[PDB]
């Protein structure tokens, strides 16, 4: 079947009726299956709309509105799946049009209801018995209203059952694994499959890429497994499409996900934290002649993770500047910068909200690359702020440029840091001048935590350490991991407390896991299938030769097999 | 706060000698120290930055060392022109602070003053008063005595003196004693003297005039 | 204090090169620089151009940290100068990918030139 | 040349305010801050505050509530302004610029403004010849009965500098100041070379030139 993309422009009219139609034709010319929604709109009168006859199937919704053309020959449209809805919960919508809508082959609507209103020239359609088409679940939302001038039309041939027909002529008058009638009882006798399809055979789901192997308790990849490209199953996704995280092919990757490439097939892995977004710094491109982050441009930094260029925060931002017509920046909006991890240029901070204590907004900043430097000198400059600690706890590298920190009368710590450990370029130097005296900081316990190493701290809390005295639970330094005790039970990997698998029972006066997996803990907390402390036995998971493998419980909570007879589980 | 103790307060030195100024900080501040020279009626002059870094334009004879708490400004061989106040400055704790300074005085060979005496201008007398002025020019050391003897009578309490700072080049001193009298008292006499004793004079030198 | 002593051979040193990426480049005598190869140190991923695709087998070694380039079956096409570069990659960066522009690398070697 | 030049009256009545203008040349107020330091004859050198390149300002805590520094980047000048002064505020007030950005090693200073705090009024000086006797020859000028300091004295519009001594002003019983400038010259020059002392006392706007014969 020939495939086109579909449309979701709704009631919009793209330019001239000619330009609109010309692009409508371009989309659906010679098209058999519509992957998206079908939208026929603003079609002029006496327009050759006979090309619509090719369309056999629609995945999304069908919208026909604002048309004055006499005929709309959807003569071979067999099925509307209704994977998306136009408005409310309609799969088919015919609104404010049109004389002839001969949908003689429309046998099944898999999901959604139907709407007819304001079609003063429509004929015959009001006689169709929708109960044979729409699933009884969608009946409750049906909205059928046919009304015309007087409604003078042609009459259904007597051949028709109960006088129900789409138009003139006698030509206008199964079950499992199917949804478009049948030419007999089988998988193959279907003009349109139900759930999915693969080489004439209909199915409930495409053969899963991976299958459970009771002969090993491990997961093995079924070579007789295909993806799912819309309603069909494909051995390999078509061109430019990409594999989701549940087997299907799709055009481009999700918003909370990104594209990788295992072997040759391009796949979609979920983003580890906020997906990467590179944005332009100050004094470049979108902001070539901008002086700093102001009230105007700050919003363009939303969702940014990387910055190509520099980042300026000057007094003018908080004052506002009339000459450029830009208000005084609201300091709260600086939180937008919380998602930035990388700065390729330099970071300059000559201003900062007085009521804030540290450079909170950069608590996640990891690297300053200093490819560009202030006065060709500074990669990081923090000057004359009121802040008490810097708070760059995620900062792990300043690869080039000099670091200048001065005039912050209240700034403690800072000198506690070994900046060499961050530097990567030779000759990088640090000027830490005219801040809060060390002895003054001692006087008020403004001192690195006992749980910090001697490498210093970005602040007073234990999460502010450079490195940890003993070990680290996430971002925090701690005395010891939850070995034996503790609510979340843990094991140590590289001086770093790691959480035991959830489905592992704690233990009295003894450890409760050895590794990150379920096959690495003494006693299960729920069930047990082989080495794997599972939370619930596998009951229904497919395996080799397509056989639903079931498993039962036990008094000892061990997952035992069920007799091959049981097809629903013991 | 942090205290910068400078020592000594004064430092008398003959040319060619070595000279070290101390600046000790109550807290250890690495090398965040700066040094200044301040010449008479001059704005201070940056000599050394960060304890040892040399500023362009400064004689090579100046140098700096030390760190933590003990800092030292040094001079290879002092020269006459080095006469000045010298300050240290910390850069570690807010706000920058300066030391109380160390004054560098210079020693030279004994030099006797050149005395001069100046009668009241006619312009001044017209206005109603009279100033008599004795100048002792370019002497060393500073200790000197002036006596205003009017008609051989030791005046007392009607004179004010003033001594200039040690000279850039010859490092000598100059003094200006000034006797003020009522035009009346002035014109009631004939002889006006200025006797001057000094460690460079075998016998007192006196200069005078008649009205 | 990051260093790349090169001669292939390219001894990395200076920082714990977790989530770093190291590769090689080609300096045309009558043109601009050009990518060659690259590899992540925190996961044995690699990436070549097409001109040397499969021709080279550059990989890591034992302990931290050296990166070699087995230039087997050398063709008279790669007539240029080789360089050795390194860079850090942020956590938001794809843990499967490799930058290719020279701009994307912060530390560079002193250039070695071999002729066969 | 990097240059800070100051301008402002130095006499202020108690409870009143001091105003100085540091006019800058050789760098931009866009790239460097301008610091303000004073020097007491007794409490030494004191950092007062700064106006950073951004227009933000920082003041030393003894002055936060009575100190205001503003500027004008275009006109290339800085305005210092300390309110309700008192006796203890008597000192020379400097403006300075740091050698390097954001730092405090002061390589460039203004000429200083001598600030006198008193309820006494300004009075200009008389200038009197100290004519050389007949017998090296010393001559000079007597700058008498002025207030406040300073008075600048030069010989021959600056032409004559070698052999000059201007003495420190001496406070008289009246409470006015008197000062004396002398120069030594080869006695053979006396009738043949003319010698003039130029005296300027800016408070009273008295510029005077007096020939000494
Ligand atoms: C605040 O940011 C806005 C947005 O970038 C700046 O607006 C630009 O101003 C320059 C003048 O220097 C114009 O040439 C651009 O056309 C403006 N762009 C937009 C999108 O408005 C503004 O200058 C900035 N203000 C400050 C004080 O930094
Ligand atoms: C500048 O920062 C300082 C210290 O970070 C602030 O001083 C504290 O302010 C809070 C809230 O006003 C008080 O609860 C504390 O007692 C203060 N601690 C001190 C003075 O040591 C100061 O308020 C900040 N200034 C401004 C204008 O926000
Ligand atoms: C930020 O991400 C959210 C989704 O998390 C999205 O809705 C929003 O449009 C993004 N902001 C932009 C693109 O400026
Ligand atoms: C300072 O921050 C607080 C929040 O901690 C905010 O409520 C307050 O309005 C801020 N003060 C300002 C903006 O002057
Ligand atoms: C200046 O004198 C006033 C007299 O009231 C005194 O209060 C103030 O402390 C002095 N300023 C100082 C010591 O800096």
């Amino acid at each position: 079947k020939k495939v086109c993309q579909g449309t979701s422009n709704k009631l919009t009219q793209l330019g001239t009726f000619e330009d609109h139609f010309l692009s409508l034709q371009r989309m659906f010319n010679n098209c058999e299956v519509v992957l998206g929604n079908l939208e026929i709109t603003y079609v002029q009168r006496n327009y050759d709309l006979s090309f619509l006859k090719t369309i056999q199937e629609v995945a999304g919704y069908v919208l026909i509105a604002l048309n004055t053309v006499e005929r709309i020959p959807l003569e071979n449209l067999q099925i509307i799946r209704g994977n998306m809805y136009y408005e409310n919960s309609y799969a088919l919508a015919v609104l404010s049009n049109l004389k002839e809508l001969p949908m003689r082959n429309l046998q099944e609507i898999l999901h959604g209801a139907v709407r007819f209103s304001n079609n003063p020239a429509l004929c015959n359609v009001e006689s169709i018995q929708w109960r044979d088409i729409v699933s009884s679940d969608f009946l409750s939302n049906m909205s059928m209203d046919f009304q015309n001038h007087l409604g003078s039309c042609q009459k259904c041939d007597p051949s028709c059952p109960n006088g129900s027909c789409w138009g003139a002529g006698e030509e206008n008058c199964c079950h499992n694994q199917c949804a478009a009638g049948c030419t007999g009882p089988r998988e193959s006798d279907c003009l349109v499959c139900r759930k999915f399809r693969d080489e004439a055979t209909c199915k409930d789901t495409c053969p899963p890429l991976m299958l459970y192997n009771p002969t090993t308790y491990q997961m093995d990849v079924n070579p007789e497994g295909k993806y799912s490209f819309g309603a069909t199953c494909v051995k390999k996704c078509p061109r430019n499409y990409v594999v989701t995280d549940h087997g299907s092919c799709v055009r481009a990757c999700g918003a909370d996900s990104y594209e990788m490439e295992e072997d040759g097939v391009r796949k979609c892995k979920k983003c580890e934290g906020p997906c990467r977004k590179v944005c332009n710094g100050i004094g470049i491109g979108e902001f070539k002649d901008s002086l700093s982050i102001n009230a105007t441009n700050i919003k363009h930094f939303k969702n940014c993770t990387s910055i190509s260029g520099d980042l300026h925060i000057l007094p003018v931002a908080f004052r506002g500047d009339s000459f450029t017509h830009t208000p005084p920046l609201d300091p709260q909006e600086l939180d937008i910068l919380k998602t930035v991890k990388e700065i390729t240029g330099f970071l300059l901070i000559q201003a900062w909200p007085e009521n804030r204590t540290d450079l909170h907004a950069f608590e996640n900043l990891e690297i300053i690359r200093g490819r560009t430097k202030q006065h060709g000198q500074f990669s990081l400059a923090v000057v004359s702020l009121n802040i008490t600690s810097l708070g760059l706890r995620s900062l792990k590298e300043i690869s080039d440029g000099d670091v200048i920190i001065s005039g912050n009368k209240n700034l403690c710590y800072a000198n506690t840091i070994n900046w060499k450990k961050l530097f990567g370029t030779s000759g990088q130097k640090t000027k830490i001048i005219s801040n809060r005296g060390e002895n003054s900081c001692k006087a008020t316990g403004q001192v690195c935590h006992a749980l910090c190493s001697p490498e210093g701290c970005w602040g007073p809390e234990p999460r502010d350490c450079v490195s940890c005295r003993n070990v680290s639970r996430g971002r925090e330094c701690v005395d010891k991991c939850n070995l034996l005790e503790g609510e979340p039970r843990e094991f140590v990997e590289n001086s770093e407390c790691i959480q035991c698998h959830p489905e592992c029972l704690p233990q009295a006066m003894n450890i409760t896991c050895t590794g990150r997996g379920p096959d690495n803990c003494i006693q299960c907390a729920h069930y047990i299938d082989g080495p794997h402390c599972v939370k619930t036995c596998p009951a229904g998971v497919m395996g080799e030769n397509n056989t639903l493998v079931w498993k039962y419980a036990d008094a000892g909570h061990v997952c035992h097999l069920c007799h091959p007879n049981c097809t629903y589980g013991c | 706060d942090i205290l910068l103790t400078q020592s000594p307060v004064i430092l008398s030195v003959s040319p060619g000698e070595r000279v070290s100024f101390s600046c000790r900080a109550s807290q250890s501040i690495g090398t965040n120290i700066h040094w200044y020279q301040q010449r008479t009626n001059g704005s201070p002059r940056l000599l050394i930055k960060y304890a040892s870094e040399s500023i362009s334009g400064i004689p090579s004879r100046f140098s700096g060392s030390g760190s933590g708490t003990d800092f030292t400004l040094s001079i290879n061989s002092v020269e006459s022109e080095d006469i000045a106040d010298y300050y240290c400055q910390q850069n570690n704790n807010w706000p920058t602070t300066f030391g109380a300074g160390t004054k560098l005085e210079l020693k030279r060979t004994v030099a006797a003053p050149s005395v001069f005496i100046f009668p009241p201008s006619d312009e001044q007398l017209k206005s109603g008063t009279a100033s008599v002025v004795c100048l002792l020019n370019n002497f060393y050391p500073r200790e000197a005595k002036v006596q205003w003897k009017v008609d051989n009578a030791l005046q007392s309490g009607n004179s004010q003196e003033s001594v200039t700072e040690q000279d850039s080049k010859d490092s000598t001193y100059s003094l200006s004693s000034t006797l003020t009298l009522s035009k009346a008292d002035y014109e009631k006499h004939k002889v006006y003297a200025c006797e001057v004793t000094h460690q460079g004079l075998s016998s007192p030198v006196t200069k005078s005039f008649n009205r | 204090q990051v260093q790349l002593q090169e001669s292939l051979s390219c001894a990395a040193s200076g920082r714990t090169f977790s989530s770093y990426a190291m590769g090689w480049f080609r300096q045309a005598p009558g043109k601009q620089r050009e990518f060659v190869a690259a590899i992540r140190w925190s996961g044995g991923y690699t990436y070549y151009t097409d001109s040397v695709k499969g021709r080279f087998t550059i990989s890591r070694d034992n302990a931290k940290t050296t990166v070699y380039l087995q230039m087997n079956s050398l063709k008279p096409e790669d007539t240029a100068v080789y360089y050795c570069a390194a860079t850090y990659l942020s956590s938001d960066y794809s843990r499967y990918a490799l930058p290719q522009r020279p701009l994307d690398y912060d530390y560079w070697g002193q250039g070695t030139q071999v002729t066969v | 040349q990097v240059q800070l030049k100051q301008s402002g009256p130095g006499l202020v009545q108690p409870s009143q305010s001091l105003s100085i203008t540091c006019t800058v040349s050789g760098f931009s107020l866009t790239n460097y801050g301008v610091h303000w330091v004073r020097q007491s004859p007794g409490k030494g050198l004191e950092w007062l505050g700064v106006i950073w390149s951004g227009g933000n300002t920082d003041y030393n805590t003894p002055f936060t509530s009575r100190l205001s520094i503003n500027k004008d980047n275009s006109k290339s000048q800085v305005f210092f302004k300390m309110n309700s002064l008192q006796s203890n505020d008597t000192a020379i007030y400097y403006c300075a610029r740091a050698l390097t950005y954001y730092d405090y090693e002061f390589a460039y200073w203004g000429q200083g403004t001598l600030v006198t705090v008193s309820a006494a009024s300004t009075k200009g000086p008389s200038v009197f010849p100290l004519a050389p006797s007949s017998k090296t020859a010393a001559l000079g000028c007597l700058v008498k009965d002025y207030f406040p300091e300073p008075v600048t004295v030069s010989w021959n519009s600056g032409a004559l500098t070698s052999g000059v001594h201007t003495f420190p002003a001496v406070l008289q019983s009246s409470g006015l100041y008197s000062l004396s400038s002398v120069v030594t010259v080869p006695s053979s020059s006396l009738g043949t070379q003319t010698y003039i002392c130029n005296v300027n006392h800016k408070p009273s706007n008295t510029k005077v030139d007096k020939r000494v014969e």
